[PDB]
RNA sequence: CGUGGAAGUCUGUUAGAGUUGGUGUCCUACAAUACCCUCUCGUGAUCUAUGUGUAGGGGUGAAAGGCCCAUCGAGUCCGGCA
RNA sequence: GUCGGGUGAGAACCCCGACGGCCUAAUGGAUAAGGGUUCCUCAGCACUGCUGAUCAGCUGAGGGUUAGCCGGUCCUAAGUCUCACCGCAACUCGACUGAGACGAAAUGGGAAACAGGUUAAUAUUCCUGUGCCAUCAUGCAGUGAAAGUUGACGCCCUGGGGUCGAUCACGCCGGGCAUCGCCCGGUCGAACCGUCCAACUCCGUGGAAGCCGUAAUGGCAGGAAGCGGACGAACGGCGGCAUAGGGAAACGUGAUUCAACCUGGGGCCCAUGAAAAGACGAGCAUGAUGUCCGUACCGAGAACCGACACAGGUGUCCAUGGCGGCGAAAGCCAAGGCCUGUCGGGAGCAACCAACGUUAGGGAAUUCGGCAAGUUAGUCCCGUACCUUCGGAAGAAGGGAUGCCUGCUCCGGAACGGAGCAGGUCGCAGUGACUCGGAAGCUCGGACUGUCUAGUAACAACAUAGGUGACCGCAAAUCCGCAAGGACUCGUACGGUCACUGAAUCCUGCCCAGUGCAGGUAUCUGAACACCUCGUACAAGAGGACGAAGGACCUGUCAACGGCGGGGGUCUUAAGGUAGCGUAGUACCUUGCCGCAUCAGUAGCGGCUUGCAUGAAUGGAUUAACCAGAGCUUCACUGUCCCAACGUUGGGCCCGGUGAACUGUACAUUCCAGUGCGGAGUCUGGAGACACCCAGGGGGAAGCGAAGACCCUAUGGAGCUUUACUGCAGGCUGUCGCUGAGGACUCUCACUCCGGGAGGAGGACACCGAUAGCCGGGCA
């Protein structure tokens, strides 16, 4: 069994869906965290200053 | 009791698991009577088809020689 | 798969977005949607 | 390098831990104040996974029923004792200075009052020998000499399920089953059939270990593999 | 002689799992690992679904430096960075 | 697919019929995940559809998903999260412990629904009939009420009970067939309410000294068979349900084999096979209440994942439709679905290619190699060697048989079950297709089953049982963490940890000099602190005294890393190759020499063997069995070859439609020579050369494809090793603080551990903070 086209059949699993506190299809519902806000992981907001080049 | 075996694993392993196979499943005393009935349970555990006593004893073997000292002192 | 109620509302709504700009907006800004959507071809939320 | 297989053990994941809510109970010893006024019916025998050994199942005088640890001969209907002043009857838990010298004692204690430590596994005993006012010497199952305190609680008798090992496993689907119900990664790949970015034996164009396979007792972990504080090796000479 | 019905036993395109040879077909493919014939295992250290745990110098590894989402002799993204 | 026909401006592919086929664990039925309206109707063809389209999963606008009893909801599972507490510089970080929560839609547990009808599309939801559960209210019952049971459980074998299904018998109802009279379809009818009980256990009666009983095991004077009896099953039977329903009609009765469902007996384990909520325990009447969420369609060679209407991938239930046969096998056929693995037309249809059939004679001569193909083939009977771990080898090998018809015997209760006999008879051929081992022998390796490089390696590599060694008495050894703390461990030496060798069998020699590890050590060496001397109004600073681990040094150890030579009849550096095995997967010389086998044998097997440079757990030797493992020989077979031929299907060629890409400095009809950076269509000289187009096989464009992986270079990168350099973890050790009372000791009061507690063990040590010396590729 190749790792390519025939390993895309297994792919019948939800994991990112739509986040309750900022809208983006990024709850993991098997985690019950956000991976674009940081719901349910942290009280604030996840924000990173490398989301942007340095020096703006 | 080891026919299972077939062409393969060895001497050993046909001698000692038969010995002691043919050791188990026979008829042994049992403490409750007196009589042949005591079968096997399982791992170390020993049971009589009389008055059913489940007992404890030696893995496959009733009573060992370490079982039977318990009795002198 | 078993959707939800909040579920069942928002892939409600996908729906209507999914209608045509009527025929009197062309007619009054005198001469496109973008957010076109097929069930095959594209994928949604959730 | 790359972190040796146990370095990767000590961290405690499903693949290295015991299936500890597929096991029995935690056989310990009652607590009786002072007098020896408890007393229990063995109802039944059971299994123990944790322990391969035979486990009983002890119904006492006031209806407490827990598994406890089964010696030899002992079964359903039988009577044991457990407090100070118990009978030198085999299965019956008592400490070490109302037990005589010479007898073939099991499930002994460290402190007293711990629930047992030593000569545990199937068959073994532990042999009672000095009495003083002060200690009580016995024989472990190794035959090193403990000094124990007096009051640490032991059973008389030998353990059951005797010359269990005595019996080979003649395939490795016998080992496999085993090992499935035990706190043990299994099968065991030899250290140099590894890759030298795997293990300290690693590596090379054939099979051999690189360094001498006896190593120093301040080896740290990750170099510690081998024969660790070897006092000699071989068998005859 | 029979009864019995054991087994990492046996034959087996039973379901299923695997993938020896053709170095066949294909090789701007049906397919970024496919097709066909052959071949192997098929009551067991078996195969499988879903749920769940282990995370990057770290996991996992019946060890091939194998696998960790077409990425592995140290994943991916963004930043350091022009 | 074909001929008709329908709608239409337009039809090969939209629809009707006919004729013809395809699919049978799926190409049918129901669904999980996922999709998300793709379902239904109407109107359309600019888009999408491998051609076309009047069709559509397309475009546009409407419509569509109705539940006390189907899921969810509740329960708890591996396990997850929050709060508290603790650590951390800190957190969104982290382990323990407490408390709460979440965690199961096919497929864990679970209070309760069946039959029919209805729609364009829903359906145990709506409608008709009937029935069932729960809470609560009133009325009656009842004072029991919680002990116990249930929920609730592995694997293998097996009897019993028993429904659907299928088949046999016969009757009735409807159809088919046109020499016979055979063939097909139907013959229905739930839940629930009632009732029956086999198995099992048990009680009374009985009185077996050998009996009772089983598919098997078994059972009994501590009481057998026989007899009566208490408890007690189905998703079963029987009755009701039902002048319900459904059916055009008849609107059956019996039977065998029996899925489901019920209930027993047996065996296996160095494996022992969830929990909880809920129910039961523990009545009945009437009335009421039963909210909330899901409910359309696909579920795949077009509704999912793979960029696609992708030949890939993806779980579950239908495993009992007919013949067949051991079979859930092949082949053929229903029920059901489909002709959408969705472009067509034409040429006896060439060459050439893909699949493939048959090839006279020879028969591996082909080739690295029988690669490819082939041969054998099911069932019965006779028969079966060496060797062997006694299991096996073995279906060895080899030999015979095999249909149809008539009439029968035997096993059994019987089958529409099995085994046999006698006569009759057809063919080239009787497992007539289909299904369906080729056989044997020598050697190597690994014991075996198993594992592996998802995507060029399946193997001798990995693993394994087996053997050995090492460490640890649990406040352990080993391991993770910065810490709080944690894995092993609900574990305790018959244990688990760390390594090595790799079944069995027969053995496993010699060396401890070097390296390693461990122990000891009079003496040497050995850091900082404190102490002593001088120096400083003090500091810096010079010497001394003392001295730990460590090192020196001695001993132990090779199933510990490893070693087992030269010279002469010892020397280095400890010993100086023993059993075996041997030109080996190890031997250079080497195609070693002899032999077997062939016409011929760098091959293969056997023996010899001074072994360039075999050899004992860096395991040595031997081996039955096993193997998609490497090598060789024989029998059989054959288009592998001698040597190629004919045929078959899809292409290929011509016509309609659709309609890409790789590549392109320019010029370019070339060839023979030469020249040039030494490998020119293009320069020089000649020769040749009218233009365009079709098919072809690929000589050339040092053809296309890829800023060579080789090689060197760069004061390039990384992975890895170590007695490279330097450092860090970590271990060991002295010292200072924690830290108390009276170079050896007593105490208890800090601190630690254990006990529920009382109290018990240890004790200024230990833990921790700091510093100092040693070791330190575990890490950078
Ligand atoms: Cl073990
Ligand atoms: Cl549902
Ligand atoms: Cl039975
Ligand atoms: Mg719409
Ligand atoms: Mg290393
Ligand atoms: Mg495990
Ligand atoms: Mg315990
Ligand atoms: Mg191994
Ligand atoms: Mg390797
Ligand atoms: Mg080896
Ligand atoms: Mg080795
Ligand atoms: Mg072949
Ligand atoms: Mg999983
Ligand atoms: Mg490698
Ligand atoms: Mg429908
Ligand atoms: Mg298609
Ligand atoms: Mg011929
Ligand atoms: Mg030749
Ligand atoms: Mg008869
Ligand atoms: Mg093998
Ligand atoms: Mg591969
Ligand atoms: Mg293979
Ligand atoms: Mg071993
Ligand atoms: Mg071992
Ligand atoms: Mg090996
Ligand atoms: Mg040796
Ligand atoms: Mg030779
Ligand atoms: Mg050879
Ligand atoms: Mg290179
Ligand atoms: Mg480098
Ligand atoms: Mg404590
Ligand atoms: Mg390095
Ligand atoms: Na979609
Ligand atoms: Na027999
Ligand atoms: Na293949
Ligand atoms: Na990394
Ligand atoms: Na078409
Ligand atoms: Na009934
Ligand atoms: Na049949
Ligand atoms: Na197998
Ligand atoms: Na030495
Ligand atoms: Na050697
Ligand atoms: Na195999
Ligand atoms: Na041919
Ligand atoms: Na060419
Ligand atoms: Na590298
Ligand atoms: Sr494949
Ligand atoms: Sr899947
Ligand atoms: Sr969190
Ligand atoms: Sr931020
Ligand atoms: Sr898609
Ligand atoms: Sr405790
Ligand atoms: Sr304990
Ligand atoms: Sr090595
Ligand atoms: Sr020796
Ligand atoms: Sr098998
Ligand atoms: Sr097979
Ligand atoms: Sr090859
Ligand atoms: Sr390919
Ligand atoms: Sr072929
Ligand atoms: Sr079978
Ligand atoms: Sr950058
Ligand atoms: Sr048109
Ligand atoms: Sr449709
Ligand atoms: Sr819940
Ligand atoms: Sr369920
Ligand atoms: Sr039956
Ligand atoms: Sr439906
Ligand atoms: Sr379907
Ligand atoms: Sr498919
Ligand atoms: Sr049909
Ligand atoms: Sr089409
Ligand atoms: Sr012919
Ligand atoms: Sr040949
Ligand atoms: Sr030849
Ligand atoms: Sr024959
Ligand atoms: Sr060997
Ligand atoms: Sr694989
Ligand atoms: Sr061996
Ligand atoms: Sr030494
Ligand atoms: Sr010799
Ligand atoms: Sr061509």
């Amino acid at each position: 069994t190749g790792a390519g086209t025939p390993s895309q059949g297994k792919k019948n699993t939800t994991t990112h869906t739509k986040c309750r506190r900022c809208g983006e299809k990024s709850y993991h519902t098997k985690k019950k965290v956000c991976s674009s806000c940081g719901f349910g992981k942290s009280a604030k907001r996840r924000d990173y200053e490398w989301q942007s080049k340095a020096g703006e | 009791s080891s026919g299972r075996f077939g062409a393969r694993y060895g001497r050993v392993s046909r001698r000692r698991v038969a010995e002691i196979e043919s050791e188990m499943n026979e008829d042994h005393a049992c403490p409750n009577c007196g009589e042949d009935r005591v079968d096997r349970q399982g791992t170390g555990i020993w049971q009589c088809s009389y008055c059913d006593y489940k007992f404890t004893g030696g893995s496959y073997k009733p009573e060992t020689p370490g079982g039977k000292t318990v009795r002198r002192s | 798969g078993k959707k939800s109620k909040a579920t069942k509302k928002r892939l409600a709504k996908l729906d209507n977005q999914n209608s045509r700009v009527p025929a009197w907006v062309m007619l009054k800004t005198d001469r496109r949607n973008h957010k076109r959507r097929h069930w095959r071809r594209n994928d949604t939320d959730e | 390098g790359r972190r040796i297989q146990g370095q990767r053990r000590g961290r405690g994941t499903s693949t290295f831990r015991a299936p500890s809510h597929r096991y029995k109970a935690d056989l310990e010893h009652r607590k009786v104040e002072d007098g020896d006024v408890i007393a229990g019916t063995v109802v039944d025998i059971e299994h123990d996974p944790a322990r391969s050994a035979p486990v009983a199942a002890v119904e006492f005088e006031d209806g407490d029923r827990r598994l406890i640890l089964a010696p030899e001969g002992v079964g359903v209907g039988d009577e044991l004792q457990v407090g100070v002043s118990a009978e030198i009857a085999p299965g019956n838990t008592l400490p070490l200075a109302e037990i005589p010298e010479g007898v073939p004692v099991c499930n002994v204690e460290s402190s007293p009052g711990d629930g047992g430590k030593f000569a545990r596994a199937s068959g073994v005993n532990a042999q009672l020998l000095t009495h003083d006012r002060n200690v009580a010497v016995v024989k472990l199952p190794s035959g090193e000499m403990k000094r124990l305190d007096p009051q640490c609680r032991a059973t008389i008798g030998v353990v059951a399920g005797g010359g269990r090992t005595d019996k080979p496993f003649v395939k490795a689907g016998n080992k496999h089953h085993k090992m499935k119900a035990r706190g043990t990664k299994w099968p065991n790949v030899r250290g140099v059939a590894m890759n030298a970015v795997d293990h300290p034996f690693g590596g090379g164009g054939r099979q051999h270990p690189g360094k001498p396979k006896s190593i120093s007792r301040n080896a740290p972990p990750g170099r510690k593999v081998g024969d660790i504080a070897s006092k000699r090796t071989g068998r005859g000479g």
